[PDB]
C-alpha cells in the first residue's frame, strides 16, 4: 500500500529529536503506553484472532492525515481497536462509551489481499536481483524506494514465514517463504541525491526476479 | 479543512480498549502487567552490550554471531519476541552499520530494548536511508569520509544488531568494564562507543 507510513526517502523533515546516548527517559513515558502491544499479544497468542501482520496493515490503513498528527503508541492503540471490531470482537460504541468520546479507527482495508505467489525463485548469496515492479494495494513489506531496483544478495535466510501480503489481511494462503538481505547502491535508489553507501533491504522471496 | 478527527483523550481510549477486553473475560489476569514487566525490566540494551563484549574479547564467539546470530543470542537465553531471527552486522575500519525501520519501528526488542521515541520518528524513518552521513552528524557521530555507510531498513523478520568496533584505550578491559560503553545508540549504529580520559 502506497501509504504516507512509507516514509524512506520523504524530504523536508527537520531533525532527528536526539544527539547521541542522550537520555531517553523511561521506557514508558505515560501510564497506557504498555497497552497496545500487550493487548496486541493478547490478540496474537491468547485469542488468536489477528497476526502481527495485520497490525502492521491496520496501521497503515489510518486516514492518512491522522497517521501523520498521531504519536506511535496511539497508532497502536487506535490499530488493536480497530481489529478487534473488525474482527467482531468489540463495537465501536463500547469503545467510545467507555472512553467517553469519540474513538475513531482505522479506515477499512480497500484489498483483499493476495496471495503468497507460486512462481518465485530461490536465490543464493552474490547473486543479482531486481525487486519486481508490481504495486499491491493491500499490505507489502517493500518500501518504495526499492521497487523495479537492482542488488545483489547479502544472506538468504534459514527460516521462513508467511507471506506478508496474504497473511496481513488474515488470509488462508500466505504459504511460507525466506527472505533476502538484498544489497543496493545508494545511488541505485536515490540517484546522485543521497550521501550513503549502500542499504539492505530484507525482501521476501516473492517480491524478487533475477536481474535481467 | 484537514483538521484533525474529534477524539478522546488517548489515556481514555487506551484504557477503554483494556476494559472493553478485560470484561470479556479476554486478557488474563495479570497479562498486561507481566508484559510492562518485561518491556521494562528484561528486554534491554544491557543484553546486545554484553554480547558486544563477549564478541569482543573471544574470537570464537565473534565468529559464531556473525555467522549465525540466533544461535550465539540463544546461547544467552535472550531470544525472544521481535527478536528470534538474529543478525549482527560487524562495523569495520571502511563500514559503518546504522539500523532503522523505515516503515514502523521494527526493532530487535530483546537485545536492544524497545525502540526510543526517537528511531520511530518520522524525521528517522524518512531520513536515515537517504542521508545517514548527515543524519549521523546531527546526532553527534562523525563518520570520517573513507568509510561505507550501510543502512539496514527491518522490513520483515530479520533482527539486527551493530557489532561495533573496539576502541583503542580499551585493551585488556573486562567483560563488565567493556559492556559499559556499548550504549543502546552504539547497537542500533547511530554512536560509536566512547572511552573516557
Ligand atoms: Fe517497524
Ligand atoms: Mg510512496
Ligand atoms: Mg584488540
Amino acid at each position: 500500500m502506497d501509504g504516507v507510513h512509507d516514509l524512506a526517502g520523504v524530504q523536508g523533515f527537520g531533525k532527528v529529536p536526539h544527539t547521541v546516548n542522550a537520555d531517553i527517559g523511561p521506557t514508558f513515558h505515560a501510564e497506557w503506553e504498555h497497552l497496545p502491544y500487550s493487548l496486541m499479544f493478547a490478540g496474537v497468542a491468547e485469542l488468536g484472532a489477528f497476526s502481527v501482520d495485520e497490525v502492521k496493515y491496520v496501521v497503515e490503513r489510518m486516514e492518512p492525515r491522522h497517521y501523520m498528527m498521531t504519536p506511535y503508541y496511539e497508532r497502536y492503540v487506535i490499530g488493536v481497536a480497530t481489529l478487534m471490531v473488525e474482527k467482531g470482537i468489540l463495537t465501536q460504541d463500547e469503545l467510545e462509551s467507555l472512553a467517553g468520546g469519540p474513538f475513531p479507527l482505522s479506515r477499512p482495508s480497500e484489498s483483499e489481499g493476495r496471495p503468497a505467489p507460486v512462481e518465485t525463485t530461490t536465490f543464493e548469496v552474490g547473486q543479482r536481483v531486481r525487486v519486481r515492479d508490481e504495486y499491491v494495494p493491500g499490505h507489502i513489506r517493500m518500501p518504495a524506494y526499492c521497487r523495479g531496483r537492482v542488488g545483489t544478495i547479502s544472506h538468504r535466510t534459514t527460516e521462513k514465514w508467511p507471506f506478508p501480503d496474504a497473511i496481513g489481511h488474515g488470509r488462508n494462503d500466505a504459504g511460507e517463504e525466506p527472505t533476502y538481505h538484498v544489497k543496493f547502491a545508494a545511488e541505485e535508489l536515490f540517484g546522485s541525491d543521497t550521501d550513503g553507501g549502500s542499504v539492505v533491504v530484507d525482501l521476501f522471496e516473492g517480491y524478487l526476479e533475477p536481474a535481467a | 479543512e484537514n483538521a484533525a478527527p474529534a477524539q478522546a483523550p488517548v489515556s481514555d481510549r487506551a484504557w477503554a480498549l483494556f476494559r472493553a477486553l478485560d470484561g470479556k473475560g479476554l486478557v488474563p489476569d495479570g497479562y498486561v502487567e507481566g508484559w510492562k514487566k518485561t518491556f521494562e525490566e528484561d528486554f534491554s540494551p544491557r543484553r546486545g552490550a554484553e554480547l558486544v563484549a563477549r564478541a569482543w574479547t573471544d574470537p570464537e564467539f565473534r565468529q559464531l554471531l556473525l555467522t549465525d546470530g540466533t544461535a550465539a543470542v540463544a546461547q544467552y537465553g535472550y531470544l525472544g519476541p521481535q527478536g528470534e531471527y538474529i543478525v549482527a552486522v560487524e562495523d569495520t575500519p571502511t563500514l559503518k552499520n546504522v539500523i532503522v525501520c523505515s516503515l514502523c519501528s521494527c526493532t530487535a526488542w530483546p537485545i536492544l530494548g524497545l525502540p526510543p521515541t526517537w528511531y520511530k520518528s518520522f524525521e528517522y524513518r524518512a531520513r536515515v536511508v537517504r542521508e545517514p552521513r548527515k543524519v549521523l552528524s546531527e546526532m553527534g557521530t562523525e563518520i570520517a569520509s573513507d568509510i561505507e555507510i550501510r543502512v539496514y531498513d527491518t522490513t520483515a523478520e530479520t533482527r539486527y544488531m551493530v557489532l561495533p568496533q573496539r576502541p583503542a584505550g580499551t585493551e585488556g578491559w573486562s567483560q563488565e568494564q567493556l559492556q559499559e560503553i556499548v550504549t543502546k545508540d552504539c547497537l542500533i549504529g547511530v554512536a560509536i562507543p566512547q572511552v573516557p580520559t
